RNA sequence: GCCAACUCAGAACUGGUACGGACAAGGGGAAUCCGACUGUUUAAUUAAAACAAAGCAUUGCGAUGGUCCCUGCGGAUGUUU
RNA sequence: GGUAGUAGCAAAUAUUCAAAUGAGAACUUUGAAGGCCGAAGAGGGGAAAGGUUCCAUGUGAACGGCACUUGCACAUGGGUUAGUCGAUCCUAAGGGUCGGGGGAACCCCGACAGAUAGCGCGUUUCGCGCGUACUCCGAAAGGGAAUCGGGUUAAAAUUCCUGAACCGGGACGUGGCGGUUGACGGCAACGUUAGGAAGUCCGGAGACGUCGGCGGGGGCCUCGGGAAGAGUUAUCUUUUCUGUUUAACAGCCUGCCCACCCUGGAAACGACUCAGUCGGAGGUAGGGUCCAGCGGCUGGAAGAGCACCGCACGUCGCGUGGUGUCCGGUGCGCCCCCGGCGGCCCUUGAAAAUCCGGAGGACCGAGUGCCGUCCACGCCCGGUCGUACUCAUAACCGCAUCAGGUCUCCAAGGUGAACAGCCUCUGGUCGAUGGAACAAUGUAGGCAAGGGAAGUCGGCAAAAUGGAUCCGUAACUUCGGGAAAAGGAUUGGCUCUGAGGGCUGG
RNA sequence: GGACCCGAAAGAUGGUGAACUAUGCCUGAGCGGGGCGAAGCCAGAGGAAACUCUGGUGGAGGCCCGCAGCGAUACUGACG
């Protein structure tokens, strides 16, 4: 008869993201004439740590195309980039790690990261540490390109979408065991209030479908409907299968 | 062994509530407020301190409070860039311009040949 | 002011400097707590390095 | 004297977390706290600042690398693949 | 407070309009001449008493003089 | 030559064997059950073998999306991938 | 009403003697003695909260669980002084909003559906150029313009008095500085009180976690000598005790640990820290620049404060005079600040106001006066509100003058590893209604011959062990532990011996 | 219909509290003295070599004894 924890997540106010010390969103430059037709040079000024994010971020300074001022940007750092390196963004940029190129100019089999979904969205795919996308094939007829996402899914995107050559830096982070609850506490302290987690069978019936009973047990199949209403949809949602491979 | 009390209505030992113990001509100890330690100007290229400028609070650098010689360095980018950084910038500018001229003349010669 | 003399403390200091009241029955802290070996090592290093210089 | 037979750096954990986990984390503990060769200045002065960030104490260059090593294994393969593709395109 | 190291500068300071009073203090080893101006009190230290007497004689007539 | 500090280690002598003289300050050992451990919990009868935990495994989801809040409009995750 | 003058007044070691006042004194005041708090206090201040409880005089009744001459009660009066301490300013998590979108409507979302506020230059006050939809609230602990001694009240003070400084703003005058129109010096790091400049642009400070070692500074503690006063003196004691001071601010000097510059070119590698580390990307070495200072000297400033010794009025001179305030040592000592390294992170540990600097050079002046000038001196002004007091075993909350609860600053000597326990100095205090007796039963604290868990559901409770030094330490084990395993020996006082250092001088 | 008088556990509607407590966020503050001795580093010994060993230095840990702080196991003590 009580709202369950998963339901209470949506309202927020204690489950909102912790973003006080973050350095701002990481994204490409806004797509403009120079990047659409030629190339624009930038210089990496700093590689910084973004709290709550495994991948490091790189500060890049560009010369504004038509204003007398500096154009400052914050890119997701690709492995191998360094302070003082020159970064080239555009259709005519060379195929080197760190450069941002339109997918039409990236040959098949290349390794890219922070791939745009819509032309000009400034990067949504393959952004986490150690992740990358692979260019599969190009379709000149309809101006679309096929890529392989980190999850293994194959997606078709317009060939005008941009991507950064190389893989995201910071790879191999998750292979290290934490060994203790304190490390997880520190990890999630900067992400959101999602830890520790209480098992549903440890609760009373009033606050979870798994609650209750003189023994700890679910008492009914943990696989639930895709259309099950909130508060009832707990456990393995719309599972096509369960158990080991 | 005289024991002291805060001179102001601040009752917590924060960074801005620092003090020193001074002996007055009256023979008694007393607190006196001391400003927080501040880092002086720093060179963004090398990250090291800028020589010739004292380390004061930002308001202590005001023109009406500090002499001009104390807050200036007689060189291009004086007080902003270190000497080595300025030298590197000058050399880089000169050499890059020279290489630009070399590229232009090479392109002109190649065009003439063809 | 009420009398609180230091004469006994000074006499005890003299006796200690003569080596009195320093036996195993007069020690409560460990040898480390009484005098850390780190302090002795630092002293020896400073002395020997100064002599070498 | 040989202070530990085999523990080495993981001796700080005492008898906690299990032998297998200590052995597994020993590799990361050694690698992330070690010095790495700097290509730019030719010195063994590259130290990890934060996960994925590696700065050189000598020349001051900062590089984005692996979480616990300066260069991940896949980084070299990615560089080789990109070089091959660039050479094919240029040719 | 500021110290004047020359009798000439001391006389120059005493001659200006905003000099209010002059105070003379007799110490064992020297004589101190103090001039009260708008912003600062200027003190001149004279080691020899003969030159101190000459300076006292040389004080402008219109400046008040007090002995300490 | 002039100064300097308290640490350590020995040797005599000596007291009614007292002497960490008050104070201060582990009892120890051989096994069984449970929980790995540190941590947390029923404010005012239960501190535990209960909760959490690192580790292990499963499920949904590539944004025209997964989960969730909202009368509606719109929102949290999301400065995210 | 009976209960009943009954249950009770029992935690926080403790009072005693003489005198004064008073009708009345175990409870008020003075002096003496004996004790306690024992610097992570029963001491000295603040934040919140309270609101006059603060100070003086007086006091019938009530109240202060006995009493009162008394008082945090009652009555009459008095008391809170700021350009410098705060609010005020900035922004944090967030709050409140325009427009727009919803909504029967109270209202909901909140810069997201949009002709933003405005900001600079010259002026016939009009022109030109920039202009991304909140210029609002939000910290008496975050950021931040400026004050210090000395003195003063019954009760206020960094606010009042005296003296001496500083900050912000405004306007001019004098002098100085530049014109090679926009200074000079140094090879350099950089130095000098001055020493062009508009739209535009750029950097820095503000500005940041935690732990460990080391080093510097200020205060405290501590040892010795000189002088001043006091305590002991049957005996000894050149001995015991007290105090022997120097603020903001201005100038000059100095120059920690780093950082930087010049000469030079290194293996027989060297330099170097407690630990590290550094060097042909230029070490060692020699010579320099800069940075901190809560460092030194001087002015302030001895005229002040303190201590001591005198003269005088002797009812009301807040009177008058002298002497001194000196010279050294020491440190894993304690509090605070700073410097520089190192460890830790799948944790990397605010923003803005504000201030400083820089890139560029449109534009700008004269010949005995003009144009500039962040230089020195001179002149004027600085609003509003808070400010008493308590901050707690009676001034807040807990129905109370309740052994509970309530954030924080300072922190002496001895023993001892030690803000452990125990004793002491400054400061505070003897406030817990008193008297007599010492039955049972209780509460709290001990001891007990022989036996040693036979008691009990159960070793509950108590006892035993305990610090430090030396010897020694099993099974098992994830090799990290177990471990202080277990098991043995020693410990006082006195008189000595040995070892472990610094400065100066060829 | 209040229906002789007094009485429910409940139900509905509309408002008020996070000064206690629970959790997230922002900004401040606080935490003796000792024990064990991980990485890194210095030196020496043994050995044909491989390599092994010894003595120092250093100070890691959701490590240990323990003061303050925080909490509350037993006496099933006192009080009740
Ligand atoms: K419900
Ligand atoms: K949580
Ligand atoms: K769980
Ligand atoms: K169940
Ligand atoms: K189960
Ligand atoms: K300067
Ligand atoms: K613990
Ligand atoms: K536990
Ligand atoms: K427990
Ligand atoms: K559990
Ligand atoms: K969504
Ligand atoms: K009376
Ligand atoms: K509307
Ligand atoms: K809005
Ligand atoms: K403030
Ligand atoms: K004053
Ligand atoms: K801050
Ligand atoms: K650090
Ligand atoms: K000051
Ligand atoms: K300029
Ligand atoms: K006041
Ligand atoms: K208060
Ligand atoms: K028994
Ligand atoms: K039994
Ligand atoms: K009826
Ligand atoms: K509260
Ligand atoms: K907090
Ligand atoms: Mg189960
Ligand atoms: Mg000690
Ligand atoms: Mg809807
Ligand atoms: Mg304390
Ligand atoms: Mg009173
Ligand atoms: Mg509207
Ligand atoms: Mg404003
Ligand atoms: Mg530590
Ligand atoms: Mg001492
Ligand atoms: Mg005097
Ligand atoms: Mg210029
Ligand atoms: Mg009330
Ligand atoms: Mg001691
Ligand atoms: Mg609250
Ligand atoms: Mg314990
Ligand atoms: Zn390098």
């Amino acid at each position: 008869g009580r709202v369950i924890r998963a339901q209470r997540k949506g309202a927020g106010s204690v489950f909102k993201s912790h973003t006080h010390h973050r350095k701002g969103p990481a994204k490409f430059r806004s797509l403009d004439y120079g990047e659409r037709n030629g190339y624009l040079k930038g210089v990496v000024s700093e590689i910084i740590h973004d709290p709550g994010r495994g991948a490091p971020l790189a500060r890049v300074t560009f010369r504004h195309p038509f204003r007398y001022k500096h154009q400052k940007e914050l890119f997701v750092a690709a492995e191998g980039m360094y302070t003082g390196q020159f970064i080239y963004c555009g259709k005519k940029a060379n195929l080197m790690v760190g450069n941002v190129l339109a997918l039409r100019s990236i040959p098949e089999g290349a390794v890219v990261c922070n791939v745009e979904h819509k032309v000009g969205d400034r990067g949504v795919f393959a952004r986490c540490s150690g992740d990358y996308a692979i260019v599969i094939s190009h379709n000149p007829d309809n101006g679309t390109t096929r890529i392989k996402l980190p999850s293994g899914a194959k997606k078709i995107v317009p060939s005008g979408c941009r991507a950064m050559i190389g893989q995201v830096a910071g790879g191999g982070r998750t292979e290290k065991p934490m060994l203790k609850a304190g490390n997880a506490y520190h990890k999630y302290r900067v992400k959101r209030n999602c830890w520790p987690k209480v098992r549903g069978v440890a609760m009373n019936p009033v606050e979870h479908p798994h609650g209750g009973g003189n023994h700890q047990h679910i008492g009914h199949a943990s696989t639930v409907r895709r259309d099950a209403p909130p508060g009832q949809k707990v456990g393995l949602i719309a599972a096509r299968r369960t158990g080991r491979l | 062994v005289q024991r002291l009390t805060y001179r102001k209505r601040h009752s917590y030992a924060t960074k801005s509530n620092q003090h020193r113990v001074v002996k007055t001509p009256g023979g008694k100890l007393i607190y006196q407020s001391t400003k927080k330690r501040a880092s002086g100007p720093k060179c963004p290229v090398t990250g090291k301190r800028i020589q010739g400028i004292p380390h004061l609070r930002p308001t202590e650098y005001k023109r009406s409070r500090l002499s001009r010689n104390r807050r200036t360095v007689n060189r291009a980018y004086g007080g902003v860039l270190s000497g080595s950084a300025v030298r590197e910038r000058i050399i880089r500018a000169f050499l890059v311009e020279e290489q630009k001229i070399v590229k232009k003349v090479l392109k002109i010669q190649k065009a003439k040949e063809k | 002011t009420k009398i609180h003399s230091r004469s006994r403390a000074r006499r005890m200091k003299e006796a200690k400097r003569k080596g009195r009241h320093s036996g195993y029955g007069k020690r409560k802290g460990t040898r480390e707590a009484r005098l850390p070996t780190k302090v002795l090592w630092m002293r020896r290093m400073r002395v020997l390095r100064r002599l070498l210089r | 004297t040989k202070r530990t037979k085999k523990a080495g750096i993981v001796g700080k954990y005492g008898t906690r977390y299990g032998a297998s986990l200590r052995k597994q984390i020993k590799k990361m503990e050694v690698s992330q706290h070690s010095k790495y060769f700097c290509e730019f200045c030719g010195k063994y002065a590259v130290k990890r600042k934060a996960v994925g960030i590696w700065g050189c104490k000598d020349c001051g260059k900062v590089k984005a690398g692996g979480a616990y090593t300066l260069n991940t294994a896949s980084a070299v393969t990615v560089r080789s693949t990109i070089r091959r593709l660039r050479e094919q395109t240029e040719s | 407070p500021k110290q004047i190291h020359e009798i000439k500068d001391f006389l120059l300071t005493a001659r200006r309009k905003d000099a209010r009073t002059v105070k003379i203090k007799k110490n064992k080893d020297m004589v101190k001449f103090k001039v009260r101006c708008s912003k600062y009190l200027y003190t001149l230290c004279v080691s020899d008493f003969e030159k101190a007497d000459k300076l006292k004689q040389s004080l402008p007539p219109g400046l008040s003089v007090q002995d300490l």
